[PDB]
């Protein structure tokens, strides 16, 4: 097996770290999912007149 | 908007209350007056015919 030779093992680790950690995080922390536009068109409490 | 502008039309016609009070005190008033009239008429020609009958 290859996946043994561990002298290779931190070139495989380290960019994962990055890739993982802080790549794919940054590339979703900019995707935003805007709650629905909700015109709630009866938004009226005024009064009536002081009578 | 249109409400606001029907509640300025209504409080625009707010002071019909208050002529109508007006009118009431008016009326009442007049109302007593030609009272008292019909009443001492009424009785003074009473007494009078009350004389003639008798």
């Amino acid at each position: 097996m290859p996946q043994l030779n561990t002298t290779v093992w931190p070139t495989m680790i380290t960019p994962m770290l990055l890739t993982l950690f802080l790549i794919t995080q940054l590339k979703m922390l900019n995707t935003n999912y805007h709650l629905p536009p909700s015109p709630k068109p009866m938004k009226m409490k005024n009064y009536n007149k002081p009578w | 908007i249109d409400t606001e502008k029907s509640q300025q039309a209504l409080v625009q016609k707010r002071h019909y209350l208050f002529d109508v009070q007006r009118n009431n005190i008016a009326m009442a008033l007049e109302v007593t007056y030609r009272e008292r009239l019909y009443r001492v008429y009424k009785e003074v020609k009473n007494r009078l015919d009350y004389h003639i009958s008798v």
